[PDB]
């Protein structure tokens, strides 16, 4: 199941 | 044996036209099992394999919210990259993301992946140590500095070393029949006269899973790289794959040529000849 | 911005047999960007019932898609795949080559 990645490029 | 899980995200900006299109697919080895499309009439994570349908409603609802939030995050990323590259807001751009884990036969993490491309070129990638980054250009170095200052690789590593490996193991257990299988290719060699002096031999592999395969033409035991036409491995549509390799040979010498097939589902590598 | 032109393969799900139902596949790969249009043709006319896979991409970030339709090949029907992409000045048409 997917990761939660709120970090922005 | 060895297995992997991969998520593949694609976001493409549509400036002037509001929000980016965000699309996600997830694979176990060569089997797609989920998909999400922000442009669907009612966007949800949807099952693409039968062994995943067992997941309860909480699985789908929460993964759906995760993709919607990810699309908003990718929107800001897209806005940022446009600045790094001082690109006008007229054209459309593509942010791609690919992450997941490889597990060996014992179950241990063999390798973690988490990388990004912008407009089809490498942007930034997490290193095999899961503690550092490789940037492709000076713009990617901005991101690198932000992320190393914020210890971003530790969050990625946490997922790749725990949740990723754990859900992969669960998917392998729920779909053992389908996923642990190795379907060998069905093989044959065809022969087509080209002229009075040449002929095409084509070596076929059909109906195999997983996709990885080697097809080699040999003459007296030497690979025929310059003279071999190969097609990209292609899906048949029924969760199997196809490939062929062809050589042009002098007519009357076809018997010197042998096609060698290596596939995980074969007891031992096949050697095929054309038989008139 | 790199653009990559689609590779196109037209083929059937099973070895083609006249009057036996089957699936006609058009596999497009190695392209960038992802915007693309693909149509399957029978005797020059566009086939309307056509399914397609979900957008994925390869290790080099190039995209790939499978379009397909059910069909029943006969001796005198021709079939092709028609592909439009920003990298093609005109639709690219690849006929199905039946003989293996």
């Amino acid at each position: 199941r997917p990761i939660i990645r709120p970090a922005t490029l | 044996g060895s297995h992997s899980m991969r998520y593949f995200y694609t976001s493409v900006s549509r400036p002037g036209r509001g929000e980016p299109r965000f699309i996600s697919v997830g694979y176990v080895d060569d089997t797609q099992f989920v998909r999400f499309d922000s442009d669907a009439a009612s966007p949800r994570e949807e099952p693409r394999a039968p062994w995943i349908e067992q997941e309860g409603p909480e699985y789908w609802d929460r993964n759906t919210q995760i993709y919607k939030a990810q699309a908003q995050t990718d929107r800001e990323s897209l806005r940022n990259l446009r600045g790094y590259y001082n690109q006008s807001e007229a054209g459309s751009h593509t942010l791609q993301s690919m992450y997941g884990c490889d597990v060996g036969p014992d179950g241990r993490l063999l390798r973690g992946h988490d990388q990004y491309a912008y407009d089809g070129k490498d942007y930034i990638a997490l290193n095999e140590d899961l503690r550092s980054w490789t940037a492709a250009d000076t713009a990617a170095q901005i991101t690198q500095r932000k992320w190393e200052a914020a210890r971003e690789a530790e969050q990625r590593r946490a997922y790749l070393e725990g949740e990723c490996v754990e859900w992969l193991r669960r998917y392998l257990e729920n779909g053992k029949d389908k996923l642990e299988r190795a379907d060998p290719p069905k093989t044959h060699v065809t022969h087509h006269p080209i002229s009075d002096h040449e002929a095409t031999l084509r070596c076929w592999a059909l109906g195999f899973y997983p996709a990885e395969i080697t097809l080699t033409w040999q003459r007296d035991g030497e690979d025929q790289t310059q003279d071999t036409e190969l097609v990209e491995t292609r899906p048949a549509g029924d969760r199997t794959f196809q490939k062929w390799a062809a050589v042009v040979v002098p007519s009357g010498e076809e018997q010197r040529y042998t096609c060698h097939v290596q596939h995980e589902g074969l007891p031992k590598p096949l050697t095929l000849r054309w038989e008139p | 911005m790199i653009q990559r032109t689609p590779k196109i393969q037209v083929y059937s799900r099973h070895p083609a047999e006249n009057g036996k139902s089957n699936f006609l596949n058009c596999y497009v790969s190695g392209f960038h960007p992802s915007d693309i249009e693909v149509d399957l043709l029978k005797n020059g006319e566009r086939i309307e019932k056509v399914e397609h896979s979900d957008l994925s991409f390869s290790k080099d970030w190039s995209f790939y898609l499978l379009y397909y339709t059910e069909f029943t090949p006969t001796e005198k029907d021709e079939y092709a795949c028609r592909v439009n992409h920003v990298t093609l000045s005109q639709p690219k048409i690849v006929k199905w080559d039946r003989d293996m």
